[PDB]
Formats: C-alpha cells, structure tokens, sequence
C-alpha cells in the first residue's frame, strides 16, 4: 500500500 | 571535544551533503517558465532576463521543488542509518521531511542583505509571512555547514511522522544526531541556547509545512500544477 | 485657416489618413511569434507586458568582443518585417501608387521601406523616457552622447517638432514617391506626385500653424527627410556587413536588401 | 525585371 501509492519514490529509492 | 563516533557521523553527513547538493544549480534544466517573488535568469553570455509577477510562477516552483527533492532523496539514500531502515519507513520519513529539508537547503543560498535566494544562474527576490520570517531568523543564527546538515538529519529521522514502524530505532537515531549537534555547539562556539534555538526553528518549520501544504492542496484542486513526484508527496491522485 | 486648402488637397490628406488608420496597428496587437533572445550605440533593453499584468525584461549583454553583441537582431528583424508589411499595405491603398506599373511599386517600396518604418516608429517614441512604446512591447535606450548616433538624433529632433498625424502621413507620401530611387521607369509621374504631396504639406502647415515655434516647419520637415535618406544609406551598409557574418534577416528583408 | 528577385514583395503587392 505505502509502496504502491509512492511508486516514483520507491523507484528513486531502489536505484 | 567530540567522540570519534560523533566525528564519523558529522563526516558521513557532510559527505552526503557534498555528493547531493549542487549549490550552483548547474544541472537544473528544462524547467517551465511563465509565458511571455520576481525571477531573474543570467545567461552565460551576460544577458539578464527578469520576470515581475502581476500586482503562475507555480509550474516553475514545482519544477524547482522537485529538483530540490530529488537531491534530498539522494542525501537520505547515502546515509547508512537510513539505508538500514525498512523501505516503508524510508518513504514515510521522506514524505514527512521533504518540505523541511528543501527549506533548510534553500536557506543556505538565501542572502538576507538583498532578500534573495541565489540559485546559480537563477535568483528569486521579493516579512510577516512566516516562510520569509523563517528564512531571516534562521539566517541570523549564522550556522555552519555541519549545523545545517545535523538539522537536516534531525528533521529526517523524526520518530513521529504519519506511518513509521520503526518508531523506537528512529527515536534513538534522532537523539544521537541531537546530542552530536549539542556537542558540536559546545566544542566550537554566549551561544548558550543555540541548540534550543535550532530546535525551535525546526518546530516552527514543522508548523509552516502544515499551513503551506493546506494552501497548496487548495490551489492544486482548482489549477493542477504539481509534478508526479509532488503528487505522490501530497497524497494527490 | 483649416478650409484654406483646395478640395483636391483635402481629399489627398483624407485618403492618406484613412490609409494610415487601416494599416498601422499602433497597439501592435497582431505582432506574434517573433524570435526572442534565448534564456552598441543603439543597444536597447526589451520589455514585454503580459495580458495578465506581469512583466518580462531583457537587459542585453555588455560588449565582451562579439558573437552576442547582436543578440536582439533576430527579434528586430521580426519587428521590422511586421512594420514593413504594414508599409506595403499603406502604399497599396493609395490610388496614385496602385496606378503605377508593378516594377516601380517594387522599386519605390525597396527605396523607402526603411524611411517609412522610422517615421512610423517615431510616432510611438517617448522622448521623455527614451522609449519606443509598441503595444505590450517596449524598447528602451540604456544610459547626451546618444545624440552622436544619427538615428537617435533623428528620433529626438523629429519628436521635438511635435508634428500632427497628417504631417507624418504626408512625410511618408513624400518619401514613398521619390523619383530618384534605383530603378524607376515612371520618373516623371513620380516627380509630379512628390511635388503635389509637398505642396499640400506646405499648405497644410500654412493653414494650421500660425506660431513662432513652427517658423520654417515645412523646410525643417524636408531637411529631416533628406537626413533620413542619408541615415538609410549608412544603416543599410552596416546591416549588410552584419548579415554576411551572422545571417539574421527574414526572407522579406533579404529581398529588400 | 525585378519581379523574379522579389517574389514575396510581388506576392504582397498582388494581394
Ligand atoms: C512535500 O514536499 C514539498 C512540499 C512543499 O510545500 C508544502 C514544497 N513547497 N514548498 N514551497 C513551495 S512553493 O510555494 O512553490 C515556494 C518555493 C520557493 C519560495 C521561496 C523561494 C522561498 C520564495 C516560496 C514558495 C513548494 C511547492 C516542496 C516540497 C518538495
Ligand atoms: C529596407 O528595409 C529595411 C531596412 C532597415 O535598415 C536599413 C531596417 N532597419 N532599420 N533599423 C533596423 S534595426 O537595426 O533592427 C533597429 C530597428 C529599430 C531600432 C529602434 C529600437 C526602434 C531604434 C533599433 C534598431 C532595421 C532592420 C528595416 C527595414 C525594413
């Protein structure tokens, strides 16, 4: 849910 | 003086700030501009363009803020203690501090003499508005780089943001950053209440955030201006 | 006094005034899609007032050698081209000009384009502020040595005479129907028309301007035309030089040069 | 014969 509603943040965090 | 551990913490934070804060805004490019604060743009060749707004800059501000926040995300990502946290806490901490960390970074390029933020080839010029008072008050304290970066850490590792699972660990980290800041001040600076003045500014900044988010949500419903990344930050859909 | 003009003179002034109204948009409302400098004695700053109240301002570079000393020329070319299309239209609605063979029409317009633009631009020049007010655009001079440059002196001198619209329009007619431009076949007809426009101007001034501040006004006007014919020569020469190095002219300007 | 070297003028004059 939290990662689902923040896809871009999540992406920027994973790189 | 400071413990070896305190010295390593300041060093890690100072290195993260160096790697992720382009103070010349050299890589801020392709932003929106109001079509043909006041805004000044100096070209490499000597030309100056100037925008005076009416007695619509928001697309541009959104682009600026978004650039700032990408830098903040990187800053956070370079910090060991933040990397160790579970991903959802990383997100919740960044959602909660984004505004505050941008403002603190922007304070370092604010010139109190001329009321101007000097962002490389860009400048924004224009104080009962709390946001402007904050910049004047914070600038008057004349903080060092290391104090700024510890303020950023203390704002980032706040245990009480909406959605944090590792509340206890985060509270522990916040306090070590605060103790290091208290020590840094003891060992280098009379300035007898500087640490508490710093904490009062964080609190004030936490309150401007509330007000400003409310205002930006209202504007965004009528006239959408926010980037995708901002929309995520605001819980906009 | 006012009606001391022949019927024929009155109709000439009316035709010209009406041509000027139909073809000179003083608000520049339809001047659009022009080039803008991207994000030395005739250096101007440029101001753009948005419909909404906001202002954009360009201050141009200082002289640091070159490659940027002409930053504004694409824009000036676009402005000049818009001006000249208005001048072509002005000419086209004049009966005497229509009657002329097409080659003379071209040769007269080639020869007067610069002069007619300048005269039109003088009417929106504010001598107080050293600014041409072109609708939502303004061109301002930077900072008495500006009076060295003949083009600037011309604007200041011409403005000090405080001419009426009718005088400006007769000046335009006199400049347009010059018999001695490079390439005119109907030299004799054109010389006849020039002189009737000059006589009407002389009469217009006799019948409307009794005061000592306008002593010799007609002859002052004719000397200004002559000076303007000479600045044109100088300015064309400069623009040709610049254009060879850094091409900036529109297709319509290239034709005119 | 100036009409070939001044196509745009010629055009504007015919309108
Ligand atoms: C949740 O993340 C954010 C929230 C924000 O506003 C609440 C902002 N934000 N803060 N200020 C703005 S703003 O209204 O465009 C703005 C930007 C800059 C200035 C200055 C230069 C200080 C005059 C004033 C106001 C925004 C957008 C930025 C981020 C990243
Ligand atoms: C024959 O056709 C032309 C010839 C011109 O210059 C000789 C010009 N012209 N005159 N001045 C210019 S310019 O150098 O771009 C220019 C135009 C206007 C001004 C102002 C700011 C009004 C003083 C300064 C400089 C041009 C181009 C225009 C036309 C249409």
């Amino acid at each position: 849910s939290l990662t689902e509603r923040h896809k871009i943040l999540h992406r920027l965090l994973q790189e | 003086g400071l413990t070896e551990e305190q010295r390593m913490m300041i060093r890690e934070l100072m290195d993260a700030q160096m790697k992720t804060f382009d103070t010349t805004f050299s890589h801020f490019k392709n932003f929106r501009l109001p079509g043909v604060v006041s805004l000044q743009l100096r070209g490499e060749d000597g030309s100056v363009w100037n925008y005076k707004p009416p007695a619509s800059l928001l697309p541009h501000m959104a682009d600026m803020s978004t650039y700032m926040f990408k830098g903040i995300i990187s800053f956070a990502k370079v910090i060991s203690y933040f990397r160790d946290l579970p991903i959802e806490d990383q997100i919740s901490l960044l959602k909660g501090a984004a505004f505050e960390l941008c403002q603190l970074r922007f304070n370092t390029v604010f010139n109190a003499e001329t009321g101007t933020w000097e962002c490389g080839r860009l400048s924004y010029c224009l104080l009962l508005e709390p946001m402007l008072k904050f910049h004047y008050m914070l600038k008057k304290l004349q903080l060092h780089e290391e104090e700024y970066v510890l303020m950023q850490a203390i704002s980032l590792f706040s245990p009480d943001r909406p959605g944090v699972l590792q509340h206890r660990v985060v509270d522990q980290l916040q306090e070590q950053f605060a103790i290091t800041l208290k020590s840094y001040i003891e060992c280098n600076r009379a300035h007898r209440f500087l640490f508490l003045k710093i904490m009062a500014m964080l609190t004030e900044l936490r309150s401007i955030n509330a007000q400003h988010t409310q205002r930006l949500l209202r504007i965004q419903d009528i006239h959408p201006f926010a980037t995708p990344l901002m929309q995520e930050l605001f819980g906009i859909t």
